[PDB]
């Protein structure tokens, strides 16, 4: 509501189209080397035998201008088509589902999205999840028990200085280490970082 | 000597053979001349714009 | 002062380094305090405390909502060859005749562009097969979508944010053709998509 | 087109505002180039640094980390790449970001991904030892993390040997960087032919304005000047159109590169 100039892209599209149309209109008031920029006067002033020459000058100039305008329109259309394809993919992948590819829609872990309409485009509101309030801990990659290595099924081993817990990887929630959230593989003589517990 | 143009003229260290009159580099743009009255190699550089 | 970009007059160089304000070039830019110029600072500077037996685990979280704006269409236009380049003159038309079929191709190109614009909008918005509606009683576990859901009060069927967006941004042989989908239809698509994602999740896709 | 001829300037004055459009197109292209570089490289908010002690579980990133001894602060592979690949109204403007700033962005990205993993792409960077980050990345392709810890030395040796081979392949074999090379070649060819086009007669009596001006009276000197003007305008328009096409292609490539940076560097794909 308060800050303006936040919709730069659509405004730029509108302004570019308006400028192109305006210069095309204003190009009609040029001579291109003839004696006047108005056709009626040269028709009504001099002998046709050279009026064909003057009219030819006008004709070639205006054809040149029209052709240039058309080519610019083609280029801009290609660019807008690329943008529209991107928008369709974003609508398909972030509104109708949850995306895993990083930063494709929103900075952070994607939760969901909402669309809204704008005069010549779309506005996505991306809702994302951002962790905060970190803390320090001490970690080890495995646990020796009875000469066997133990690895966490899902999580990571941490310690607050005296005791060891296993947590998930994105939210501090310690739990006692148990034979139900860890699995065994071989004796612990080959793993670099094992600690006893 | 009938070769006209604008720019700044400085001293150059090129070495023409005893029968050239001037030089060019690429796209055929003159960049060095020999003055007839002294037979020394000058250097042409367009004066600045921007 | 003197730069790689050129020579700068009316500004004073400083040894500080802030975020870049008005990009001058070659790595330097300027700002106002009087007018000063300086070298860009790429950002802050921190050294994360690496060690081989230490990790950092978050204890809290925040939820953020951000915007992203994309254009999908431009105005469809058409141009009359003859009445533009001749302005209703017989002689000009007769002379133009012997140039062959040039501007038939121009009209073909412009028509292709307009059809492409309509196709663009159709592909972007017509992602759904039905038109879902939201229930009258709205208890979404304490979440509040009122600013986004359309309100029946005003005769626009648009939401608050959509009205703000629509307010923020504002012949010689040339014509402008109207778009195929009117704005109320586009708002209806957006409302359908949004009600579907609120009530059903991703299943309806 | 004119080259400081007042008669030519006045004659061209009546050809409408072609030249404002011609300049506007090139200005848009240049601004687009700056934006391309900005959005490809400025993916990070801070500038992370690597600690002085470098014990990453046996891996060896020396060939990739920056070398402070050199004045460019580049790395070995970057030096190999930079060494391997190598006025008539024309101006060349310098890019807004210098090579040192780009190298600093690259160093920050690489230090962050070594030290924190993927976490610095979401919020604040969180530290984690490298071995148990590679354990996570094994866990993400269907192999239990078990397998990593019991073959750590072998894996590290394979990684180091692969780095050595990539070093040698770049250092010795040439013709491996054809894309940047022929981009440069195409731009140079376009400028070269545009400049050489000024020697064309275009059906007039000569290719120099001074001779036409000092050879005959104004009345048909105007006709000859008109011939020159239309030929040169045609050439300029052709050049600008080709430039726009190539700019669109380069922008597509830049968008692909930005996506690859965001997905394969800041996370696992
Ligand atoms: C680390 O966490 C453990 C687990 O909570 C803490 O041990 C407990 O400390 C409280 C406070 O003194 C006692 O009431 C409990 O009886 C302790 N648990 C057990 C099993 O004895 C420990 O204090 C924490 N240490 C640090 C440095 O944070
Ligand atoms: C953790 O591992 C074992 C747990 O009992 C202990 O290491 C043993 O220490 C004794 C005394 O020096 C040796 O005779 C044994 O050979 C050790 N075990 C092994 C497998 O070598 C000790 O509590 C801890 N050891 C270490 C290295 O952390
Ligand atoms: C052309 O004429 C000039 C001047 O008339 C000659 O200049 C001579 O320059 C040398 C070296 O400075 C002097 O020692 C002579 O005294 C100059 N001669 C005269 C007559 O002034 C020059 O040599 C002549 N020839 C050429 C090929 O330049
Ligand atoms: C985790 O512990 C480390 C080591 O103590 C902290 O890193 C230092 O923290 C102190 C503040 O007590 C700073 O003055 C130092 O500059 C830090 N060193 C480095 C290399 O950054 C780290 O801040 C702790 N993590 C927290 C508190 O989240
Ligand atoms: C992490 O630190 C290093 C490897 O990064 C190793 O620890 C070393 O252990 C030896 C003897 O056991 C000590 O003399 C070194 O001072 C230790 N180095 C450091 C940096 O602490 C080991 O792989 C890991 N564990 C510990 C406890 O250091
Ligand atoms: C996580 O962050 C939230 C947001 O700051 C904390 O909620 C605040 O809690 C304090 C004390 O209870 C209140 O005074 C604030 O009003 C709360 N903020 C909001 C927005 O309601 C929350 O306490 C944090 N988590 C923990 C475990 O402390
Ligand atoms: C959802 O949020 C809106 C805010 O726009 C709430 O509407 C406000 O409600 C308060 C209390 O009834 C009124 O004082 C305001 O005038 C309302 N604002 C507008 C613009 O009408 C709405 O109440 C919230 N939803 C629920 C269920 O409480
Ligand atoms: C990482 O690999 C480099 C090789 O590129 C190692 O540098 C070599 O170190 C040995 C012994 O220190 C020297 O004999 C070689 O001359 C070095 N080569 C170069 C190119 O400098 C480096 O030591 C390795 N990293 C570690 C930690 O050992
Ligand atoms: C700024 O930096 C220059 C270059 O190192 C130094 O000579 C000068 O003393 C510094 N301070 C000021 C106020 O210019």
């Amino acid at each position: 509501s308060s800050t303006a100039s936040a919709l730069g892209k659509l405004q730029d599209v509108v302004n570019q189209n308006a400028q192109a149309l305006n210069t095309l209109v204003k190009q009609l008031s040029s001579n291109f080397g003839a004696i006047s920029s108005v056709l009626n006067d040269i028709l009504s002033r001099l002998d046709p035998p050279e009026a064909e020459v003057q009219i030819d000058r006008l004709i070639t100039g205006r054809l040149q201008s029209l052709q240039t305008y058309v080519t610019q329109q083609l280029i801009r259309a290609a660019e807008i088509r690329a943008s529209a394809n991107l928008a369709a993919i974003k609508m398909s992948e972030c509104v109708l589902g949850q995306s895993k590819r990083v930063d494709f829609c929103g900075k952070g872990y994607h939760l969901m999205s909402f669309p809204q309409s704008a005069p010549h485009g779309v506005v996505f509101l991306h809702v994302t999840y951002v962790p905060a309030q970190e803390k320090n801990f001490t970690t080890a990659p495995a646990i020796c028990h009875d000469g066997k290595a133990h690895f966490p099924r899902e999580g990571v081993f941490v310690s607050n200085g005296t005791h060891w817990f296993v947590t998930q990887r994105n939210f501090y929630e310690p739990q006692i280490i148990t034979t139900d959230n860890t699995f065994v593989s071989g004796n612990c003589d080959v793993v670099i970082g094992i600690v006893n517990n | 000597n009938g070769l006209t143009g604008t720019g700044v003229l400085t001293e150059s260290n090129k070495k023409f053979l005893p029968f050239q009159q001037f030089g060019r580099d690429i796209a055929d743009t003159t960049d060095a001349v020999r003055d007839p009255q002294t037979l020394e190699i000058l250097d042409i550089t367009p004066c600045s714009f921007g | 002062f003197q730069t790689r970009a050129g020579c700068l007059i009316g500004a004073e160089y400083v040894n500080n380094s802030y975020e870049c304000d008005i990009p001058i070039g070659a790595g330097i830019c300027a700002s106002y305090q009087s007018i000063i110029a300086y070298t860009m600072s790429l950002g802050a500077e921190n050294s994360v405390a690496y060690s081989n037996n230490s990790i950092a685990i978050p204890t809290n979280f925040t939820i953020s909502v951000t915007t992203e704006i994309l254009p999908v269409s431009m105005t469809k236009t058409s141009v009359d060859c003859t009445m533009y380049i001749c302005g209703d003159s017989t002689e000009c038309s007769n002379l133009l005749l012997q140039y062959g079929s040039f501007c038939t191709q121009l009209n073909r190109a412009l028509t292709g562009i307009a059809v492409e614009q309509d196709k663009n909008t159709q592909e972007v918005f017509a992602q759904v097969k039905q038109i879902y509606k939201t229930p009258p009683i709205k208890d979404f576990g304490g979440f509040n979508f009122s600013q986004i859901l359309p309100d029946p009060s005003k005769p626009s069927k648009r939401s608050f944010i959509e009205d703000l967006l629509f307010n923020k941004v504002t012949f010689n042989g040339l014509t402008v053709l109207p778009p195929l989908l009117t704005d109320e239809m586009i708002a209806q698509y957006t409302s359908a998509l949004l009600a579907g994602t609120i009530t059903s999740g991703w299943t309806f896709g | 087109i004119c080259g400081d001829s007042t008669e030519c300037s006045n004659l061209l004055l009546q050809y409408g505002s072609f030249c404002t459009q011609l300049n506007r197109a090139l200005t848009g292209i240049a601004v687009e180039q700056d934006k391309n570089t900005q959005e490809v490289f400025a993916q990070v908010k801070q500038i992370y640094k690597t600690p002085p002690i470098k014990d990453f579980g046996g891996f060896n990133f020396s060939q990739i980390l920056p070398d402070p001894s050199k004045p460019s602060k580049r790395s070995f592979i970057e030096d190999l790449l930079f060494n391997k690949v190598t006025f008539n109204g024309l101006t060349v403007l310098p890019p807004l970001l210098t090579d040192e700033m780009i190298a600093q962005y690259t160093s920050a990205l690489l230090a962050g991904t070594i030290t924190s993993g993927w976490t610095f792409g979401a919020g604040a960077a969180l530290q984690i030892p490298f071995a148990m980050q590679m354990a996570y990345r094994f866990n993400g392709i269907g192999v239990t993390q078990n397998v990593l810890y019991e073959n750590q030395k072998l894996i590290a040796n394979q990684f180091n040997s692969a780095i050595g081979k990539i070093q040698d392949s770049l250092s010795s074999t040439a013709s491996a960087l054809g894309k940047l090379q022929d981009v440069v070649n195409q731009n140079a060819q376009a400028l070269n032919t545009l400049v050489k086009q000024l020697s064309s007669n275009f059906g007039a009596i000569s290719s120099v304005l001074n001779d036409i001006l000092s050879r005959l009276d104004p009345p048909e000197a105007e006709v000859q000047i008109d011939r020159l003007i239309t030929g040169r305008l045609q050439s300029l328009q052709t050049y600008v159109t080709q430039q726009l096409i190539r700019a669109a292609e380069i922008r597509a490539s830049a968008n692909l590169a930005a996506i690859k940076m965001s997905e394969c560097v800041l996370g696992q794909s």
